[PDB]
């Protein structure tokens, strides 16, 4: 299993780094996704883009680099890929999982849990968790809200593989 | 002062009921899929020769969250009730979507109007008259729109406050 960094940056200012663990093991196709988007060996990647929605008390969204405004991304594979497997659950926080538009829609959307959100197994796919940093992430939900719109960009300014 | 409308855009995911919203706020066109969470807006409106207040709340389509519309429903004055003519499936939930806000409501006489979006796509599968005897047997009116063309935006949303102001009166 590959590990990968994001550097959290608040309005450009640092706020650390968060690291994942990628569940090459269970879902191969869908960790290399995000471990290649992670470097940007593909010529386009994570890097520069933002958390586009933060709702506190359930998770952080990000990854849409091609649009940069929640609608874009794209994967490795194309725009878009089947669902590889459920068999991992959105057990708490810190899970590392994909955004969809429905069945097989998977691109570069992904969202990290800062909690159990148990209903959406079966519908989104886990790859992954967060390894160091989590209380990073629980700091990117000062800057969100309700509806998840949020009061400072918060970019991912470096990312790579570890 | 202004009188303020509180409006509600209803209907099953993708029927452009944030299509149509930001066309009356913003005047353009959103292309791209954009699945709301919830969303509101402000807009001042002159409408009979007097001005008025729309708050808007657009609201999540996602069939997950059914369970969770119940708030909304209550503080909302009337709803845009938003099919698409070539997604039979949206019309058949209409139904159901209003159950629920007269539920919600406690109240069979709710300020509605049902709207068939997306007039401007050949794929029809829902007739005109159709959804026109459907208006008809709930006593609300009817207007096709498209948020693409702009057709029929202004006047749906400008009905649904002519039927509001109806209700307060
Ligand atoms: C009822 C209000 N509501 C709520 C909601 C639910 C609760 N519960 C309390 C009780 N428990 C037991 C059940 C849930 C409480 N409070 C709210 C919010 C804060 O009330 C305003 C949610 C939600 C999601 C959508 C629409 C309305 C919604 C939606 C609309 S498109 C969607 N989900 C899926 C979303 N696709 C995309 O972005 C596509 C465009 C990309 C490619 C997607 O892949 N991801 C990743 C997973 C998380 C999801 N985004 C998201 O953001 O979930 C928000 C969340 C708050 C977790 C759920
Ligand atoms: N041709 C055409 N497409 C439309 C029209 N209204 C919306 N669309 C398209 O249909 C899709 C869904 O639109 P959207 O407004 O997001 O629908 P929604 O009801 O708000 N979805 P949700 O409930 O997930 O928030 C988008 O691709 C949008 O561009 C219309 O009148 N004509
Ligand atoms: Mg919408």
């Amino acid at each position: 299993n590959p590990t990968v960094f994001f550097d959290i940056a608040v309005d450009g200012e640092p706020l650390g780094r968060v690291s994942f663990e990628l569940f090459a093991d269970k879902v191969p196709k869908t960790a290399e996704n995000f471990r290649a988007l992670s470097t940007g060996e593909k010529g386009f990647g994570y890097k520069g883009s933002c958390f586009h929605r933060i709702i506190p008390g359930f998770m952080c969204q990000g990854g849409d680099f091609t649009r940069h405004n929640g609608t874009g991304g794209k994967s490795i594979y194309g725009e878009k890929f089947e669902d590889e497997n459920f068999i991992l659950k959105h057990t708490g926080p810190g899970i590392l999982s994909m955004a969809n538009a429905g069945p097989n829609t998977n691109g570069s959307q992904f969202f990290i849990c800062t909690a159990k959100t148990e209903w959406l197994d079966g519908k989104h796919v886990v790859f992954g968790k967060v390894k160091e940093g989590m209380n990073i992430v629980e700091a990117m939900e000062r800057f969100g809200s309700r509806n998840g719109k949020t009061s400072k960009k918060i970019t991912i300014a470096d990312c790579g593989q570890l | 002062s202004m009188t303020e409308y509180k409006l509600v855009v209803v209907g099953a995911g993708g029927v452009g009921k944030s299509a149509l919203t930001i066309q009356l706020i913003q005047n353009h066109f959103v292309d791209e899929y954009d699945p709301t969470i919830e969303d509101s807006y402000r807009k001042q409106v002159v409408i009979d020769g007097e001005t008025c207040l729309l708050d808007i709340l657009d609201t999540a389509g996602h069939e997950e969250y059914s369970a969770m519309r119940d708030q909304y429903m209550r503080t909302g004055e009337g709803f845009l009730c938003v099919f698409a003519i070539n997604n039979t499936k949206s019309f058949e939930d209409i139904h159901h979507y209003r159950e629920q806000i007269k539920r919600v409501k406690d109240s069979e006489d709710v300020p509605m109007v049902l709207v068939g979006n997306k007039c401007d796509l050949p794929s029809r599968t829902v007739d005109t008259k159709q959804a026109q005897d459907l208006a008809r047997s709930y006593g609300i009116p009817f207007i096709e729109t498209s948020a693409k063309t702009r057709q029929g935006v202004d006047d749906a949303f400008y009905t649904l406050v002519r039927e509001i102001r109806k209700h307060k009166e």
